């Protein structure tokens, strides 16, 4: 099962109206199973183990940037049908591929193979 | 080597 | 609290269900409206696959919630 | 209803199986033929992966059916 996407990103915590990034740097990667279901997984870089693994259907979620605190790379996953929102931040040293990863994330979560 | 994490901020669903 | 079940073919099937209703009950409703058994039927919502004994409210499945229906092998 | 299992090396190993035979049973036959453990072999037929709990008939596997056998060389982690 090849990974559709994969980049260094850490999870954050949103409480009330404040978003705080978690130092638990992880990896945001996507993989499609033989079931044609796209798997959105977030692994912790600490142990390199997949902490999270949720199947995301097309038009089920939206991957976009958060233009609230400009300074670094912050993206949020908006579950259109899950009614849930996740916060992530890029840990890659260069953003030369940040846009591509961002595009692939949306294309893999909204446009599965 | 690697970038440091960003500082906390207020988020509002506009 | 009905919910729209989108099939792999794009065919949507709205089934009148209650939040307290378990996933197993919902799967049966699909069987009556299609004929897909629980073994071949896999309801997925909230980005995660539904368990079984869990209730719809467990997955925050509200009315008109679009649930993803995944079908296993059809013997081929 | 035996079936032909082609290994990575191309070596074919016919295993006597029944249409209602489960995938687990088939894997065991392979293990007792090449000494391949259940945790080191993948059975794929017609491009369809033979998941555990399924049967040969589920994949329309008839007698003298060629199956793709893949061994975990890397061995994962």
């Amino acid at each position: 099962n090849k990974y559709l996407v994969e980049f260094r990103a850490g999870k954050m915590s949103l409480k009330g109206t404040t978003v705080t990034p978690d130092k638990r740097k992880g990896l945001v990667y996507i993989q499609q199973t033989d079931d044609s279901l796209i798997h959105f997984c977030w692994k912790d870089r600490t142990s390199g183990n997949v902490e999270d693994d949720l199947i995301i259907f097309p038009d089920d979620c939206e991957f976009k940037r958060v233009p609230q605190c400009p300074s670094g790379r912050v993206y949020v996953l908006k579950f259109k049908a899950g009614s849930k929102r996740l916060f992530f931040w890029m840990q890659e040293p260069k953003t030369d591929q940040d846009e591509e990863h961002c595009r692939k994330v949306n294309e893999y979560l909204n446009n599965p193979p | 080597q690697e970038p440091e994490p960003p500082e906390p901020f207020e988020y509002i669903d506009d | 609290m009905q919910i729209f079940v989108k099939t792999l073919t794009g065919k949507t099937i709205t089934l009148e269900v209650e939040p307290s209703d378990t996933i197993e009950n919902v799967k049966a409703k699909i069987q009556d409206k299609e004929g897909i058994p629980p073994d071949q039927q896999r309801l997925i919502f909230a980005g995660r696959q539904l368990e079984d004994g869990r209730t719809l409210s467990d997955y925050n499945i509200q009315k008109e919630s679009t649930l993803h229906l995944v079908l296993r092998l059809r013997g081929g």
